[PDB]
């Protein structure tokens, strides 16, 4: 195995990690399981997105994700609202909601 | 000019988890700028760890308490049990 | 046009690339629907339906927007 | 040719913006305050970014320069960049 | 003792700073004072003069 | 532990906020509301502390806490 | 001294080894240390100023936080400036609504 | 040892009203702002670099960075009290 993304079993660039972090200006050194783990939890937090994402297409009957589904699958998830919680996503809108007193009688 | 991005291994990991499915240009742009921010997240708060430590590298230690403080609880466990699982392979081999 | 007004007023002869007014346009409204779901809330907390400009100026007081 | 415009308007769009919010019932006053909030509002996002643009040396605001401003305004957009 | 059982449920065999607990209880007031203006103005809004929980609970809901 | 704070304590935080008059629910509430608000500040200061390998929580900890929490705090270090 | 050389007071030194120190750029201007310093002297002059003239209301010489907090919260830029910061015992503004008011 | 602006706090403050004092208490107060002003430009200059493609920190840097965190008239001043502290160290 050449590549140290198949060394980890990961599929995002551990090359291209570890050249952003040297090339960022956050350290002097820099660690060599660091782009290892790094890239891990970002390739965990897409999966997680993906998951829901596709779910919600699943859901709107649409083979293609668009930003939608993207919107929906975040804000449904309790936690991924709570990190994304300063983010807005274009094309994306918002949940259906309308409250209690507003409905007729 | 060749412009980089983490396209081709979204791909990768959407079809990993679900084949038949697609993504479009906006959302795959949006997905671009998730990686992008969670990345400046983490590596920003190790940077701070590093600084306020004393230290001069950042290692796996500021990098898994960095996701301990930013992730809320659920998705910090599993990202912490994923990476770690990913470093020990990687030492390994 | 109303954002080329608004930067007229900042440096004088510019120009903007169509994704940029989109992006502009995208987090403007963005922030106007969510100040609504609060201005909504305050005018139910108020027994009332209807909102009013006391709404919007008591959910940006309360986000700190002075 | 009689001409006589102006800008500003959004008359309606204060409507449409209320229903996608869940509103009911609008007032007649709220347009007019809904008017001077989005005047503050990007006031303050193309402050920041017209600031990127006189640092780069450029005539021509970039979505970027917007992305940044909107980021450091604390309104983190996910599309253009 | 508050923050020592809070913190107990954390980790345990721990030790604190004064300064640690002070600066802990200086910005908890200013955030409950702060919250009591927010509360307070929420209740005049609603033509009340007592605050009421449905108060803190809408301020604290509009903060995020 | 938590009823520590109670009776005058609660109406002392009103008076320096503004408050006139106080329901009785308030002070149940507010036990709530700064129990969270200890819950987050107190979780990151010991996570900080966990990866310093120390079992003393120094008043940068604190400080440093309420820092990522958005409550920047002059007066307990640099 | 550089601080000497640019009517300074605040050390253009140790200015320039903390920009080094602290991981921002591969380099460091040699104008940005004595312009960082001048702003942050100047913003140093503000606060004092209208802490001593806080000071002069109380009739106190020497300034207690109570000074700063009442010296930021009054200037209108100031409190924008550190609108997310608490200072401690620095207390509040003196504020009593109008419907609250005996009448 | 541990370092402070506290000395140069005490100048500023004889050179404004030389009939006042401080406490330590606010003097630890004013350490921290000090720090956090600069820790906000720096970073603020440090992203400036990084957007532009840029490895250092030069005086538009700081200047930009400054018309960013400051408001209006604050900003204003400390442009122009930089800029003439550079252009006097410029000239010796």
């Amino acid at each position: 195995a050449k590549t140290r993304s198949s060394r980890a079993g990961l599929q995002f660039p551990v090359g291209r990690v570890h050249r952003l972090l040297r090339k960022g200006n956050y350290a002097e050194r820099v660690g060599a399981g660091a782009p290892v783990y790094l890239a891990a939890v970002l390739e965990y937090l897409t999966a997680e997105i993906l998951e829901l994402a596709g779910n919600a297409a699943r859901d709107n009957k649409k083979t293609r994700i668009i930003p939608r589904h993207l919107q929906l699958a975040v804000r449904n998830d309790e936690e991924l609202n709570k990190l994304l919680g300063r983010v807005t996503i274009a094309q994306g809108g918002v949940l259906p909601n309308i409250q209690s007193v507003l409905l007729p009688k | 000019t060749r412009k980089e991005s983490y396209a081709i291994y979204v791909y990768k990991v959407l079809k990993q988890v679900h084949p038949d499915t697609g993504i479009s240009s906006k959302a795959m742009s949006i997905m671009n700028s998730f990686v992008n921010d969670v990345f400046e997240r983490i590596a920003g708060e190790a940077s701070r760890l590093a600084h306020y430590n004393k230290r001069s590298t950042i290692t796996s230690r500021e990098i898994q308490t960095a996701v301990r403080l930013l992730l809320p609880g659920e998705l910090a466990k599993h990202a912490v049990s994923e990476g770690t699982k990913a470093v020990t392979k990687y030492t390994s081999a | 046009r109303l954002v080329r007004e608004i930067a007229q007023d900042f440096k004088t002869d510019l120009r903007f690339q169509s994704s940029a007014v989109m992006a502009l346009q995208e987090a403007s409204e963005a922030y106007l629907v969510a100040l609504f779901e609060d201005t909504n809330l305050c005018a139910i907390h108020a027994k009332r339906v209807t909102i009013m400009p006391k709404d919007i100026q008591l959910a940006r007081r309360i986000r700190g927007e002075r | 040719v009689l001409r006589d415009n102006i800008q500003g308007i959004t008359k309606p769009a204060i409507r449409r913006l209320a229903r996608r919010g869940g509103v009911k019932r609008i007032s007649g006053l709220i347009y007019e305050e809904t008017r001077g909030v989005l005047k503050v509002f990007l006031e303050n996002v193309i402050r920041d970014a017209v600031t990127y643009t006189e640092h780069a040396k450029r005539k021509t605001v970039t979505a970027m320069d917007v992305v940044y401003a909107l980021k450091r305004q604390g309104r983190t957009l996910y599309g253009f960049g």
